[PDB]
């Protein structure tokens, strides 16, 4: 696949890393967050450069994400 | 000995390394690490990295403005009451990052491991 690099940011300052696709839904990346963080997705709002990222948009449809050498950081609020 | 020491260091096998100090010496080949993001947890001494500041030339991974992390070389640091800043190249520009906006890759570490690494 085309699976990319992203960082998140919790609310404790913790970063992580996840493997995403552009395809990846907003639901999918907090249900990857729970899966490796255990925080429910009904306790994460997500943002990129303090835009709110909504449920059932794509990273690709933020337009966040570039070539595989530049790595967002989401950050939990 | 290692106790109080800054260090980078990885929590996960295939992770990044992240700037932190060693809180205690817990065995079972493991110390205890307060990261500078806050997580604490006991870390296996080989994903340790004792060296404090990066040194100059080093490749790393640094967050810009702009919030994205990339690569760059470490040319430079600073250090102002307390923080340290690092002066980071990426594409020929420096910027200064401070030191929690300055991670390793795997393969990064993994370059210092032999200098550096704790053991």
């Amino acid at each position: 696949p085309g699976s990319m690099l992203i960082f998140v940011k919790t609310l404790t300052g913790k970063v992580i890393h996840l493997e995403v696709e552009p395809s990846d839904t907003i639901e999918n990346v907090k249900a990857k967050i729970q899966d490796k963080e255990g925080i429910p997705p009904d306790q994460q709002r997500l943002a990129f450069a303090g835009k709110s990222l909504e449920d059932g948009r794509t990273l690709s449809d933020y337009n966040i994400l570039k070539d595989s050498k530049h790595h967002p950081l989401l950050r939990l609020r | 000995s290692f106790v109080g020491l800054r260090v980078v260091a990885k929590w996960s096998s295939n992770g990044y390394f992240y700037s932190g100090k060693i809180t205690r010496d817990v065995g079972a080949g493991k110390y205890k690490l307060l990261f500078d993001d806050g997580y604490e947890c006991d870390v296996l001494g080989k994903d340790i990295l004792l060296c404090d500041p990066i040194p100059l030339d080093t490749e790393v991974t640094a967050l810009s403005e702009d919030e994205y992390f990339s690569a760059g070389v470490v040319k430079g640091h600073r250090k102002e009451s307390g923080e340290l800043y690092y002066s980071i190249e990426k594409e020929g520009q420096r910027k200064w990052y401070k030191r929690m906006a300055v991670i390793l890759s795997l393969e990064q570490g993994n370059r210092l491991r032999e200098q550096y690494g704790l053991g």
